[PDB]
RNA sequence: AGCUGUAAGUAAGCUUUGAUCCAGAGAUUUCCGAAUGGGGAAACCCAGCAUGAGUUAUGUCAUGUUAUCGAUAUGUGAAUACAUAGCAUAUCAGAAGGCACACCCGGAGAACUGAAACAUCUUAGUACCCGGAGGAAGAGAAAGAAAAUUCGAUUCCCUUAGUAGCGGCGAGCGAAAUGGGAAGAGCCCAAACCAACAAGCUUGCUUGUUGGGGUUGUAGGACACUCUACGGAGUUACAAAGGACGACAUUAGACGAAUCAUCUGGAAAGAUGAAUCAAAGAAGGUAAUAAUCCUGUAGUCGAAAAUGUUGUCUCUCUUGAGUGGAUCCUGAGUACGACGGAGCACGUGAAAUUCCGUCGGAAUCUGGGAGGACCAUCUCCUAAGGCUAAAUACUCUCUAGUGACCGAUAGUGAACCAGUACCGUGAGGGAAAGGUGAAAAGCACCCCGGAAGGGGAGUGAAAUAGAACCUGAAACCGUGUGCU
RNA sequence: GUAGCGAAAGACGGGUGAGAAUCCCGUCCACCGAUUGACUAAGGUUUCCAGAGGAAGGCUCGUCCGCUCUGGGUUAGUCGGGUCCUAAGCUGAGGCCGACAGGCGUAGGCGAUGGAUAACAGGUUGAUAUUCCUGUACCACCUAUAAUCGUUUUAAUCGAU
């Protein structure tokens, strides 16, 4: 999903995009350690790198 | 025949099939150089070859039915 | 329900009361001919294996309803219903036995 | 093959012209190439064959009262005898 | 007993050994098109490998085979020493890709319009863009809602009511609670237990693996207390009976009613005289209008995949063993909230459900936790930890069988040559024209100019009924006569 | 019964016919002549050539073709293309990016308007011709044929990835 308004003081709507905040670091994929985007809160608590 | 065509020895129904092709291509044949006058041989021609790939197409079926 | 070799009377039609013998059947048009009866005059033309060409007397096909078959007994006509006589069928006339046709 | 390939002989005064000298003229199938055509005509008619020619010839438009379609497009090869010669009438 | 489609007439054969037909099963099935050997301006061109035929040999031809990711076993394995990747294999090719986008679920998402533009709002979460599955999904056996004395595991579809509410409080938007149809069908990880395995370890333990155990608590289990099992049985599910499983339909279907004769124009189906045999007896199509010609309707037997699918349906079930909840377990970036937004009837806020980014951080029987602002009482859970049922949607036209309906500017643009003439570079746009039969019997025959006539001629019950046999009308227009 | 009938020189004799300012033959005259001539591309697709009627067609008639029938009719080792080469571009395994759909891009593929590649003279039909026939050649491939090179390293041969 993700998409939603953008508000003014008018009230007037512009749809836009709200985007995860990914970085790109190098995790234990199987076999290699692979350079991939993830986002900050995935690894707040999901994956090793 | 086209009973007992079955009971043919699947070496006759090869020679067979060649020697009914070449009295169809003689019938074509002398249709065009405008001599036949009897024209219903070539259709009858037609379905005997048409007989005699079927059973010996079923024959292979048959013969891989036990291995 | 009539054959090729029958013997019927024609009961509507130009010809009523005539009875002739059935010569062909054309059957995917329900049309019979009898002979003798609905006789058309046509004009035909010098053909190539033919003199100039006559008014042709011939019979005409007429419809299938218009014709019913004798009763071999009474010589009325009957229509016809069908027994079974050993795995075979066989017409039968509706005012006796048998009516017995193959020409 | 070999006896599906030739399909016709043709029978025209170009090709009667032809056959004056040790031409002669055949309706093949479309998808032969000249090579299987002599090597069938020398299989059939027991002759030795010097060269065969071959063109195509496109379909051709034609009319039957308000129907309007093609011809088939045929395949015609001329092939020269060395020695021999065939007696189709 | 005839037949050789439509798109007609010979040669013809069949053939009573059963043609042509009608159902069922099989066999063949060029070439293009995810097209997939490689290429390409679809319907074509150019190859390789392996067999095979041919050839003195090549050339030629024929038959197979040759496009990415998964699974079995692996193998090798550069920058850098082994390893593992990758890699090249060998196999099943496994599996992708096939859509009536009508219904369904998602993603993204306008505008003219309304307000007597609108910009908040409305149109409208509409078009139709993209993706999914499909004969659905969602939900769900509840931090479930209901708030009386509760309730129905749910759940989903026809009353309240244009009410309550929302709203430049404008235009407008617009509920739910209190029920009919149909109806339940229960599974996990967690607790400890136990038994093996191996590893660490020093064989003690721990780690983990495989399995039985159990899924809701005003308690479930180790237990701690106490003494029962195929009682019932059950397939839509977890044991399946997969069964002889007892009718698919008794479905292909096909046979199979019963009436009728006389007189006046072609014939009666107008006037006379009669009739129909029971489950049909009911309609409706045939030179003349037969509830009794084609036929159905009733009856008959009924065959492939069929078996109503059942009342023993082999295996095999689960007779529950009652107290407490005291100690442990009951689900993790999570309940749990700030900040921007969306959906809820509700214009985001004082918010009970979802998204992004950031925060963080509970509890255990003295349990904790949750429920349109906070604390005590009521209902709930043992949320997030997880799941999965049927009854529940819908018909291009599938298929067959049917009707104050389309009666053919028609359900259709098209019941004829129709998505065709034709038009446009292309996307695309898109007509006109329909209609014997009584029977071609279609003017043999015959006579004067090619066309067209005049005669006879005709199957002609009637050709000013001649290819405009659907006849066939009108009007506009004609044109040649005339009365004034 | 109006406008118009689309630029340009025709005349006469013969013929053919149901019928000719129109069709065919003749003679004379005239026009274009760096073209109203002769070839080759693209494009079009049977209009090409013979017969015979043209009911329509042609700003007449048919007594021509651009309606009917076939009688038809297009022939290549060397011509022009493919079994060669690449440009601009277009695609592109892995790769990068992107709500989706998709965009970009590596080796590689495809891609002539360019590069490479062997034939001329005569005869001949109503209709094709460097193609058919006759002569004389040239270029490739395959198999036999012989003397020659004879560590097969090297050696003229093989021969690069």
């Amino acid at each position: 999903a993700s998409t939603g308004n953008r508000r003014s003081h008018a009230l007037n709507s512009t749809k836009r995009r709200w985007n995860a905040n990914l970085q790109k670091v190098r995790i234990l994929v199987d076999g290699k350690p692979k350079k991939v985007w993830v986002s900050a809160r995935a690894l707040k608590s999901g994956k090793v790198t | 025949k086209a009973k007992e065509i079955r009971d043919l020895t699947t070496s006759e129904i090869e020679e067979q099939i060649k020697s009914s092709k070449e009295e169809l291509f003689n019938l074509r044949f002398q249709l065009a150089t405008g001599q036949l006058e009897e024209t219903a041989r070539i259709r009858t021609v037609r379905k005997t070859i048409a007989r005699l790939k079927t059973v010996a197409r079923e024959r292979e079926i048959e013969q891989s039915k036990a291995n | 329900h009539i054959k090729k070799g029958d013997n019927v009377k024609v009961i509507a039609g130009k010809d009523k009361g005539k009875e002739g013998k059935v010569i062909a059947t054309l059957p995917k048009k329900d049309r019979v001919v009898v002979e003798g009866v609905n006789i058309m005059k046509k004009h035909q033309k010098p053909t190539q294996l033919n003199p100039e060409g006559g008014i042709l007397e011939t019979e005409a096909a007429i419809h299938v309803s218009n014709v019913q078959l004798l009763d071999p007994k009474t010589n009325e006509p009957t229509r016809v219903g069908y027994k079974f006589v050993d795995g075979k069928k066989v017409r039968i006339a509706k005012k006796s036995g048998e009516e017995i046709k193959s020409n | 093959e070999a006896r599906d390939i030739l399909k016709r002989p043709v029978i025209t005064e170009k090709s009667s012209e032809a056959m004056a000298e040790d031409k002669y003229t055949f309706d093949v199938d479309t998808r032969v190439n000249k090579t299987q055509v002599k090597m069938a005509v020398e299989e059939i008619f027991n002759v030795k064959v010097a060269s065969v020619n071959i063109m195509n010839y496109k379909p051709k438009k034609k009319r039957m009262g308000r129907y309007q379609g093609y011809t088939n497009k045929r395949r015609k090869a001329i092939v020269t005898l060395k020695e021999g010669s065939i007696d189709l009438f």
